[PDB]
């Protein structure tokens, strides 16, 4: 075990080592944060563009740029943004929220994705499944952003019609709410409810497919049947038996789901109005700035690296094959 | 082929799908020369409307027909779409063939490097550097982008069937007969993976109208006075509450092409068992 | 005119309650006079407390304010003597008695003689040559150096009158109100700041020599300016300035809240640059194609379902409420039969699509804030001058830049922005339009207009002091300055509960009678 | 007293897209405990259905009627939960692929456990595991203390039989039911297992269902026998009757196409023609009337009864009066005399001196590392002569396949040298090892994996003929003379191999071997994977083939009752080494080593006296 989890690490930390380096030179290629200053019609005297581009840094090659991004980096310095605000004070709150929403969203797609899989691998053809691969069918074909939408739009339709407002669709939490623990707790589930189900609702409906997939593949071995003639009834051996054998392949296709959503939580964010790394994001290309993405990307990287290695581990536990052969 | 075809032909929601999705290309590209109201007409006596008489499915806050935006939508998403689709696929094609063909090292440093291209989600990729493309009148750089950007995760499973089929007997069986190499290419590996490959295009489509209206969403995708399906929704929403039907048309209208291009690719799949 | 407050009698609504508004953010400064202290919002908070001499009706007529000043009578005009007469009934917060040394000293404040300031501006206390002791110790005669009509400016609309132990010293005004405000003499008082929390409170005044509040506090919330609908929905607070027709139509479709309408001074408007080098810098030209853009199919456009019948703002001066309104626009019509006419008899003969004089190409760029409401506007104007051939570029600046890099310093050719009318306008203009003085981006003006605007604010007489000022407004209308689009209409969703407060326009509230419906 | 089982009229049919396809058709039979009753029939006959109907695994769309009756209670239309209370504690089953009939995720001693644990609810795990112990002993697993704890894949083939037969007798049964318990297993672990079950039954005490497909495992464990055919038992008696006295011409056939290591080289069999009729649709009369060598038109009318022909004894025949005391040959007339053996050349065509191949072993998924060298190929000299045959012997693991494919490379090897017509391959430019690859060709493993999928039959023939300068004239005349050699009918010439039936694809892999008129074919394994009815006509195609045109073959195969037929002289393979050598009579009736005799012994033989 204590050899496939340390050769499957330093993978890792070259992979993110190598991609915090590519990802910098692609971002100071694409990003030219002077091309509006550079371009007014009442052209601004050169000396106040090269006092402006010495602040900003562009004026050495890409190499030594990135390497002092780097000694500033790892002492816990981010630089700066184009308006002088530092990245240090912002990059802990937003990292928070966006963290705050991934997990939940996670949890909850991927537990749901492999029940209905389940159920619906098992009971092939019957009516559940093929109302259940349809559903998905339908979930997986609308974007996060037409998804969000609707459900802004149904919980209005809830709210006028009910009386009360039932549901709140603004903010991380609600302004003026004092209280002890409980009731915070209260009011941020209370806006927890519609963010996190948006991306629910995609992660349950892509690992649906896969786990139905791979219980289907399960279905066709003989193990099954074995451990049926020894006299487990249908259900005990197809959980006990073909279930956790099914359960293998999902643990290698979880950091491709927490890529997806890390891309939708972008779309989560910026529609419900939520303060995090999406917002950021679309603020930090929006204006060309190079701190704010550089630091942005390697954030993403880090979260799918760590839910790729927690899942290795998880495949580790699970299958034997690896732990031993 | 004709077995594979009346396998399809079975699939009846297959079927369905691709009638439809080709219906709405036609129509998206034949239709508008016969509308009333041409895509960049202003009519301010009737904003806001429900679907009538005149407007046939209504105007939206600045009294634009939006039947015919919704039609200029469709052009420029679906021709991205499948443009998209097409480079992605022979990119991809291309990598695995040559990093599963060769084996050894050489597949080991390329399957490497599609791992650390997979490290960063693509979407985050590509908004990155669409400053650059967007402000330009080509759609061909956006289509470059999103093609060069998407091949990776398919790549692998190019390479995977190269492998399989690599060692598969009639190939050997061939070699020990004096069958040329390049006789060998044209006659038992293209016949034998170029169906796969179309099923790879067909889902990439999907993929593909997905990660350019996402895009288009935000602001980073196609610029006015240009729209595509994703600016009509971004467009929509700020007014959404009051009139809802100018976000729910274009949306529906997506989701619609969305599903008719999933079905026919998996029942494209399901017919080439 | 008619502002929509709901009318009830103070003496039957309840005694009590609260009354939770909301800011943008904390105020770093609370001096009201020092360029950062002074905002509209900080303005707004104290309002409620601190003294005014003059309280304007719903038409910015001035009528004094017995409370405060017993009697503010002009007397000569010469020198220009004006003896304002505090009442003899008042004292600050700290028991300290109103007199002239408070008004003395923030005179001398604003005169801005000494430089130790940072003062928003001078308007109104530079002309002041000096004010001394009265017949009784409860009075000070002003006596201008220079005759002025809008001399009611001071103490009175948007600036009221600060206590002399800080007003003085000149570090007092410049660092002293920053945690927290000095003595005031306003019906409430200011008792918590908890800047940890991000709320004001205010709390019924001990010594108020008037009438009592119907109230008991108006603790102010510093919500961002996004979830402040979606505040108001809960019992958090109950007053908001609704803007769209997308929250327009949420709050009406809510349970105990009302929206109540009438028009704000806020107005939005083009601009045009007239420095040389850009394309809009002769007189013909500028006026020609302001004659090719529909400014009611603009407002009609842009205000749907905010107003009924929405027209434009069609003076540079006087807003829709105010007296001395006059349609002030006949130089331009929008008739694209005249402009197209002049414009290619001009010299900017039609070439391919848009016309062209064979040495440039009709290209006029249009800065605008990136907001949605805001860009309608621009592709409106776009698609009503394309039928003339000027092709408007319309660049979409957004945020923090648009008011220091790229209008601050020409680098537009148009700029559309929102100007703030105030039912005492006589000084806008003397810093907007004229040769110099700052806000005058887009350098246009001439020396007529200069010389007819020291004559509309050295008069003495209102009913005269209007018609020069609508003189300056044909002066300014007739060179190509700039185009006023639209008129806010005010709309506020307030809690239906609440009475004599709402949407009162330019004019101002009794903070005395606000109270809450009984039961 | 009531029987152990009694089945009565069962009858079995899936549903697929089309007809409705009826697998077993109406069957009966009983069996008593101290007793082993074998289904014998091959491809597609529903043995297996029979089986998996009686014990209750089929598949949840296959209807079944009859009735079944297990010591007196019936178990067809059981619920799942009271059918379970029967399976382990009264049934014991053996299933057929090893490979995968082991849960992965598992120790094996705790799926023991489990099985122990189920039916016994107080056993309490601490003896539950203790008693799984004791079944790794008794089957016969080495030092199981230690092996209780090692999960399914750490373990061979042969391994994972004995657990899953640990399983079946775990609860000690009543009634065990072996579903072709060795197929795909080596000879002498087939022999073991044998070994096993034997003493299975004899400390349970029960009676067994043994289901198979080869006649020696018949006639060295079995005491009746039940032959089957198109879902229907077609005869049954006891072994002894069955080998001496059968009577119908089905079982005749079956019984004549059954290679022997007594035979001598050289000896042709008895093939049945045709393929198994399928079961969607049959047409009335005997399923036998297309392919029987008797067959009159009275036996198109009806469809025959299991009719008592002898004292204890039952034929489903109506002209059986014609086969008692007729050997094979006489009912499907056939010459099955060895042909007199003309002086061939005598020269050598194949000469392999000191040949040894390596292979490194690597442990590390992402990085590799090298701690050994399994010598799979290990000083191998052997050589062949014009118009003869060399059949290479062994077991799975002992690198004879691998040999054939490295002779086949033409080229230098690590060491020793490689001799083809007289050239040493070292000494071989490209150009003169595309002039020779024209006089040795290979035949395949697998029909269908060495053919391309979507070809006709005339591409694929035509292939070797096209790669190597013959015109559209001439090709056309030698596909056509081909099919005709190897027994397709030229009407095949259009249609693609998928529609093809097991044996027609070894034919046309065989066709496309023989397209350039080679001097040497190398066999690989060819024929088994095979129905034997199909295998025997193979064999004869091949004998034929030799004779007639003068090839040399190069026979590797696992089994050696087709190598006595087949091969002149024989080479013994042991972990990549040639034990043996020598003449095929000499090595096969006087052997020297210890392995050969090993081999000899655990070989089955259709002789039940
Ligand atoms: S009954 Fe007739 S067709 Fe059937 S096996 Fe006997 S002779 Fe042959």
């Amino acid at each position: 075990m204590t050899r496939y989890l340390a050769r499957r690490l330093l993978n890792y930390l070259v992979l993110l080592a190598l991609a915090s380096f590519l990802t910098y030179c692609l971002t100071s290629l694409a990003f030219s944060p002077l091309e509006s200053l550079m371009q007014r019609s009442p052209r601004p005297p050169q000396a106040v563009i090269d006092a402006k581009a010495h602040d900003l840094g562009l004026d050495r090659p890409i190499l030594a740029r990135y390497a002092n991004w780097v000694s500033h980096a790892v002492r816990g310095d981010f630089g700066t943004t184009i308006t002088g605000q530092p990245v240090g004070t912002e990059l802990g709150r937003r990292i928070g929220v966006s963290l705050r929403l991934l997990v939940v969203g996670s949890v909850f797609g991927t537990v749901a994705g492999v029940v209905i899989g389940a159920w619906g691998a098992i009971r092939q053809y019957r009516l559940s499944d093929r109302v259940m691969t349809t559903l998905a069918l339908l979930v997986l074909s609308t974007p996060t952003f037409v998804v969000a939408n609707l459900l802004i739009l149904g919980a209005l339709r809830v709210n006028w019609a009910v009386g009360i407002q039932l549901f709140d669709y603004t903010g991380e939490t609600s302004p003026g709410v004092a209280g002890g623990v409980w009731d915070r707790l209260g009011d941020r589930l209370q806006h927890l409810i519609l963010p996190s189900l948006t991306l629910a609702l995609a992660a349950a409906a892509g690992f649906s497919r896969y786990q139905r997939n791979a219980m289907l593949d399960v279905l066709g071995q003989d193990f099954i049947r074995t451990a049926r003639a020894k006299g487990l009834t249908r259900r005990r051996a197809l959980l006990k038996h073909g279930l956790r054998t099914a359960l293998i392949p999902m643990a290698t296709l979880f950091a491709y789901g927490v890529a997806g959503l890390v891309t939708g939580a972008v779309f989560v964010e910026k529609i419900f109005g939520w303060h995090g790394m999406g917002e950021w994001m679309v603020r930090g290309i929006s204006t060309q700035d190079t701190n704010i993405v550089a630091a942005i990307t390697v954030f993403s990287g880090a979260v799918v690296l760590l839910a790729g290695l927690l899942s290795d581990v998880i495949y580790a536990a699970l299958d034997p094959r690896v732990r031993v052969s | 082929r004709t077995l594979v075809v009346r396998r399809f032909l079975r699939n009846r929601a297959a079927v369905a799908s691709l009638a439809a999705l080709l219906l709405l290309f036609v129509s998206a590209y034949a239709l508008p020369p016969l509308l009333p109201y041409s895509y960049d007409d202003l009519d301010f006596n009737a904003l806001l409307q429900p679907p009538g008489t005149k407007h046939w499915l209504g105007t939206n806050a600045l009294g634009q027909d939006l039947l015919a935006q919704t039609l200029r939508g469709m052009q420029k998403s679906m021709l991205i779409g499948v443009c998209v689709a097409v480079i992605s696929t022979g990119i991809a094609a291309t990598v695995g063939a040559i990093s599963g063909y060769f084996g050894g090292w050489r597949d080991r440093t390329l399957m490497w490097v599609v791992d650390l291209l997979l490290v960063v989600p693509s979407f985050i990729l590509i908004a990155i550097v669409t400053p650059r493309t967007k402000n330009s009148a080509n759609i061909m750089f956006l289509v470059l982008l999103l093609a060069g950007f998407g091949w990776m995760i398919s790549s692998r499973m190019v390479r995977g069937m190269t492998m399989s089929l690599r060692e598969r007997e009639f190939i050997r069986a061939a070699r020990y007969m004096g069958v040329s190499s390049r006789r060998i290419i044209v006659g038992h590996v293209v016949p034998n993976v170029a169906s796969i490959l179309i099923i790879d295009a067909a889902l990439n489509v999907a993929a593909a109208i997905l990660a350019e209206t996402g895009l288009s969403f935000l602001g980073f995708g196609i610029q006015p006075p240009d729209v595509s399906l994703g600016t009509l929704i971004a467009d929509g929403t700020a007014s959404a509450t009051a009139f809802p039907w100018v976000f729910l048309f274009p949306a529906s209208i997506l989701v619609l092409i969305l599903v008719c291009a999933n079905l026919t690719g998996d029942g494209l799949r399901d017919a080439l068992d | 005119t008619t502002s929509d407050i709901n009318q009830q009698d103070p003496a039957t609504l309840q005694d009590g309650g609260n009354l939770r508004l909301s800011l943008t953010d904390f105020p770093p400064n609370f001096n009201i006079l020092h360029i950062d202290g002074n905002n509209a919002e900080v303005a707004a908070m104290m309002k409620a407390t601190l003294p005014r001499a003059f309280i304007i009706g719903p038409d910015g007529s001035t009528t004094v304010d017995t409370n405060y000043f017993t009697s503010i009578e002009l007397t000569r005009t010469a020198p220009q003597v004006v003896t304002y007469t505090i009442n003899p009934e008042a004292v600050w917060s700290d028991g300290t008695p109103i007199t002239w040394r408070d008004i003395a000293s923030q005179i001398h404040a604003i005169s801005g003689a000494d430089k130790a300031f940072e003062i928003a501006s001078s308007s109104g206390a530079e002309r002041v040559a000096s004010v001394t002791r009265g017949v009784d110790d409860r009075q000070a005669v002003v006596t201008f150096a220079k005759p002025y009509a809008e001399w009611r400016g001071m103490f009175a609309g948007n600036g009221m009158l600060l206590p002399a132990s800080m007003t003085a010293t000149p570090e007092a005004f410049n660092k002293g109100q920053l945690d927290g405000p000095g003595p005031s003499a306003g019906p409430f008082v200011v008792s918590a700041l908890d800047r940890t929390a991000q709320r004001i409170v205010l709390t019924r005044n001990p010594r108020w020599w008037g009438a009592r509040p119907r109230l008991d506090s108006i603790t102010y919330l510093v919500l961002d300016d996004a979830a402040r609908l979606p505040a108001l929905q809960n019992n958090t607070i109950d007053a908001t300035g609704v803007g769209t027709l997308d929250q327009l139509t949420i709050a009406a479709r809510t349970k105990g809240i009302s929206i109540r309408r009438a028009p704000g001074p806020s107005w939005y408007h083009f601009t045009l640059n007239g420095a040389p080098g850009s394309i809009l810098a002769d007189k013909a030209l500028r006026l020609a194609i302001a004659k090719g853009i529909d400014r009611y199919t603009i407002a009609r456009v842009a205000q749907y379902g905010l107003t009924s019948d929405p027209v434009p703002l069609n003076n540079h001066v006087f807003v829709a409420g105010q007296d001395g309104y006059q349609d002030n626009s006949g130089v331009v019509a929008y008739n694209p039969e005249q402009a197209k006419r002049e414009l290619d008899a001009l010299g900017w003969r039609r070439s391919g699509a848009f016309r062209e004089k064979d040495g440039r190409q009709l290209v006029i760029r249009d800065l605008f804030y990136d907001a949605q409401s805001t860009r309608q506007f621009a592709q409106i104007a776009q698609h009503t001058l394309a039928q003339i051939g000027v092709k408007l570029e319309l660049q979409a600046k957004s945020g923090s830049g648009f008011f220091s890099d790229y209008v601050n310093v020409g680098a537009f050719d148009i700029a559309q922005f929102g100007a703030v009318g105030d039912a005492f306008p006589l000084s806008s203009l003397t810093q907007i339009y004229a040769s110099d003085g700052e806000s005058n981006f887009g350098k246009i003006g001439s020396p007529q207009i200069d010389a007819a605007i020291e004559r509309t604010l050295a008069e003495l007489d209102p009913g005269k002091a209007r018609a020069l000022a609508n003189q300056v407004d044909e002066l300014i209308w007739a060179e190509g300055f700039s185009l006023p689009l639209t008129q806010s209409p005010g709309t506020v969703a307030v809690r239906s509960t609440l009475a004599n407060f709402g949407a009162t326009g330019l004019a101002d509230l009794d903070y005395t009678a606000i109270g809450f419906m009984r039961r | 007293m009531s029987p152990l089982l009694e089945v009565t009229d069962l009858a079995v049919t899936f549903r697929t897209d089309g007809d409705p396809v009826t697998a077993v058709r109406g069957i009966s039979y009983r069996v008593e405990p101290g007793e082993v009753v074998a289904m014998v029939g091959e491809s597609g006959s529903g043995k297996s259905a029979a089986a998996m109907a009686v014990v209750g695994l089929l598949p949840e769309y296959a209807q079944v009627r009859g009735s079944v009756r297990l010591q007196g209670t019936e178990l067809l239309g059981l619920a799942d939960n009271a059918m379970s209370r029967f399976r382990g504690k009264a049934i014991g089953t053996v299933f057929q692929d090893p490979m995968s009939a082991l849960t992965p995720v598992y120790t094996v001693g705790d799926q023991i456990a489990e099985a122990i644990e189920v039916h016994q609810p107080r056993v309490g795990k601490k003896a539950a595991r203790r008693r799984a112990v004791e079944l790794l002993d008794l089957v016969g697993i080495s030092q199981p203390q230690r092996r209780s704890r090692a999960f399914p894949h750490e373990l061979s083939g042969g391994e994972r039989q004995r657990v899953v037969i640990a399983i079946a007798i775990a609860n000690d049964p009543d009634l065990l039911i072996c579903d072709e318990p060795t197929t795909a297993l080596d000879v002498t672990v087939q022999a073991q297992i044998l070994d096993v079950l034997k003493a299975a039954r004899d400390v349970t005490g029960a009676g067994v269902l043994i289901i198979t497909h080869d006649l020696g495992v018949v006639a060295e464990f079995a005491d009746r026998a039940l032959v089957m055919y198109a879902g229907r038992v077609v005869e049954s008696a006891g072994v002894n009757d069955l080998y001496r006295d059968r009577r119908m011409p089905y079982t005749v056939g079956l019984l004549g196409s059954v290679p022997r290591l007594d035979a001598a080289q050289g000896t042709r069999l008895v093939p049945i023609p045709g393929a198994p009729p399928s079961l969607a649709g049959l047409a009335p009369g005997c399923p036998f009337a297309p392919r029987c060598p008797l067959v009159i038109d009275e036996c198109l009318t009806a469809e025959p009864e299991l009719l008592d022909v002898a004292t204890d004894h039952r034929a489903a025949c109506i002209r059986t009066e014609l086969v008692t005391g007729r050997s094979a040959a006489d009912i499907y007339r056939v010459k099955t005399e060895a042909r007199p053996a003309a002086l061939g050349d005598a020269s050598v065509v194949v000469r392999v001196r000191h040949l040894v191949k390596t292979y490194r072993l690597a442990k590390g998924v992402v990085l590799r590392r090298a701690i050994g060298e399994v010598r799979a190929v290990d000083g191998i000299s052997l050589e062949l002569r014009q118009g003869r045959t060399l059949g290479i012997v062994g077991e799975s693991g002992s690198g004879k396949s691998t040999t054939l494919h490295e002779i086949l490379e033409l080229a230098a090897p690590q060491s020793g040298s490689i001799e083809v017509l007289g050239t040493d391959v070292a000494t071989l430019g490209t150009a003169e090892r595309r002039s020779l690859r024209r006089d040795i060709q290979v035949v395949f493993q697998d029909p269908v994996a060495s053919l391309d999928p979507r070809l006709p039959v005339f591409d694929l023939i035509a292939e070797p003929l096209q790669a190597n300068g013959f015109g559209k004239n001439e090709t056309h005349a030698r596909v056509a003379e081909l099919l005709d050699i190897v027994g397709l009918r030229h009407g095949d010439a259009s249609r693609y191999p998928a529609e093809f039936s097991g044996g027609q694809k070894q034919r046309i892999g065989i066709a496309r071997a023989l397209a350039l008129q080679p001097k040497i074919l190398a066999l690989d394994e060819p024929v088994s994977a095979l129905d034997v009815s199909i295998q025997a006509g193979i064999i004869n195609l091949l004998l034929d083939l030799q004779e007639q045109f003068g090839l040399s073959y190069l026979f590797v195969s696992h089994d050696l009752s087709v190598v006595k037929h087949l091969a002149h002289q024989v080479a013994v393979m042991l972990a990549g080494t040639v034990v043996e050598q020598g003449d095929s009579e000499e090595v096969f009736g006087n052997p020297k080593h210890e392995y050969t005799r090993r081999l000899l012994g655990a070989v089955p033989q259709p002789d039940p006296a």
